């Protein structure tokens, strides 16, 4: 089957260079054009440009002309998208896709995050309960995404809501995770949120109870 | 270039209803060169329709497309749960290639008011010089909701952030978390902290509050 496999997620600082890749398999790589598409957070799809790997004939979208370089190494069935000097505004998901006219096969996407922020583990604060009660954890001031959150080591899943992180002006993320439980359970059942932030090797368990 | 405008921004429909999604072009596009894509959260776009009306491989019969000139439609004849997603149109006739801005198809269910909860900042956090006050709006529909933070009756603006979960797979509701952030100094200077919630399902705004200490 036709597959396009993209390189892994990238976390970079402004001014750094970056070349991301897209490898085609299951078809003649030099017989089809490969396009690049940008999708900024919560936004739509943007055409960036296109390359014919057979001869490296390259066309750019007007908005991306001179902003990125698209290239290919046919010897390893790979297409590339590169920046000489990243900006925070380059933060986006990047897709490669095979051109038919339409885009018939897509890569899985490469997430590129660009920020002046540096790796930081979160602090975990209780959202304390005070007959349905709500309780939770506030996972504050970490970088980069993501964190994982479970409750009672996976034993508690019903009524859990783990929210999308928000990006604060500090450049650090903040996330909440909540659960609704019977008010009657608050005296007897232990509730612990298990937080892990792999990028900083920060793992935290926070017991949450009435104050 | 050819600008594609999709409408509506958001389509709210119940499973079993017919979805009609519109894509309008700034000039005429040959039907041979109009495509539609489906995108689910955390997933790549998938080709649905090509040449305005042809189904891509693996796409079920309930998806169809029609149109010519400047006006095109994607039709989902009877919505299934898996069809709730974002849809993009795309033209590939004249370069540069362009996409529409997308239409989200979400599940319409009966209006449900949020259950509201407020959480004071922890003593541990206060030690570090910042106070986060959190308000939870749980299991509501539709998605549109307003949180108004108040501190000693003063309406707060610009010092809060919020986010919303994806529509729940079982009950089709949303939940929302809002954080009011202030300095420890500001927090300790004031007494009454309140979250006032406005929503289509509430006859009147619901306020949850606490007195500091």
């Amino acid at each position: 089957e036709v597959q396009l496999v993209q390189s892994g997620a990238e976390v970079k600082k402004p001014g750094e260079s970056l070349k991301i890749s897209c490898k085609g398999s299951g078809y003649s790589f030099t017989s089809y054009w490969i396009g690049w598409v940008r999708q900024m957070p919560g936004k739509g799809l943007e055409w960036m440009g296109i390359i014919y790997p057979g001869d490296s004939d390259t066309r750019y979208s007007p908005s991306f002309q001179g902003q990125v370089t698209i290239s290919a190494d046919k010897s390893i069935s790979t297409a590339y998208l590169q920046w000489s000097s990243l900006k925070a505004s380059d933060t986006a998901m990047y897709y490669c896709a095979r051109y038919d006219g339409e885009l018939d096969f897509w890569g899985q996407g490469t997430l590129v995050t660009v920020s002046s922020a540096s790796t930081k583990g979160p602090s975990v604060f209780p959202l304390a309960p005070s007959g349905t009660a709500a309780l939770g954890c506030l996972v504050k001031d970490y970088f980069p995404e993501p964190v994982t959150v479970s409750w009672n080591s996976g034993a508690l899943t019903s009524g859990v809501h783990t929210f999308p992180a928000v990006l604060q002006s500090s450049g650090l993320y903040s996330l909440s995770s909540v659960v609704t439980v019977p008010s009657s359970s608050l005296g007897t059942q232990t509730y612990i949120c298990n937080v892990n932030h792999k990028p900083s090797n920060t793992k935290v368990d926070k017991k949450v109870e009435p104050k | 270039e050819i600008v594609l405008t999709q409408s509506p921004g958001t389509l709210s429909l119940s499973p079993g209803e017919r979805a009609t999604l519109s894509c309008r072009a700034s000039q005429s596009v040959s039907s041979s060169y109009l495509a539609w894509y489906q995108q689910k959260p955390g997933q790549a776009p998938r080709l649905l329709i090509y040449g305005a009306s042809s189904r891509a491989t693996g796409i079920p019969d309930r998806f169809s497309g029609s149109g010519s000139g400047t006006d095109f439609t994607l039709t989902i004849s009877r919505l299934e749960p898996e069809d709730f997603a974002v849809y993009y149109c795309q033209q590939y006739g004249s370069s540069p290639l362009t996409f529409g801005q997308g239409t989200k198809v979400e599940i319409k269910r009966t209006v449900a008011a949020p259950s509201v909860f407020i959480f004071p900042p922890s003593d541990e956090q206060l030690k570090s010089g910042t106070a986060s006050v959190v308000c939870l709006l749980n299991n509501f529909y539709p998605r549109e909701a307003k949180v108004q933070w108040k501190v000693d009756n003063a309406l707060q603006s610009g010092n809060s952030q919020e986010s919303v979960t994806e529509q729940d797979s079982k009950d089709s509701t949303y939940s929302l978390s809002s954080t009011l952030t202030l300095s420890k100094a500001d927090y300790e200077k004031h007494k009454v902290y309140a979250c006032e919630v406005t929503h289509q399902g509430l006859s009147s705004p619901v306020t949850k509050s606490f007195n500091r200490g």
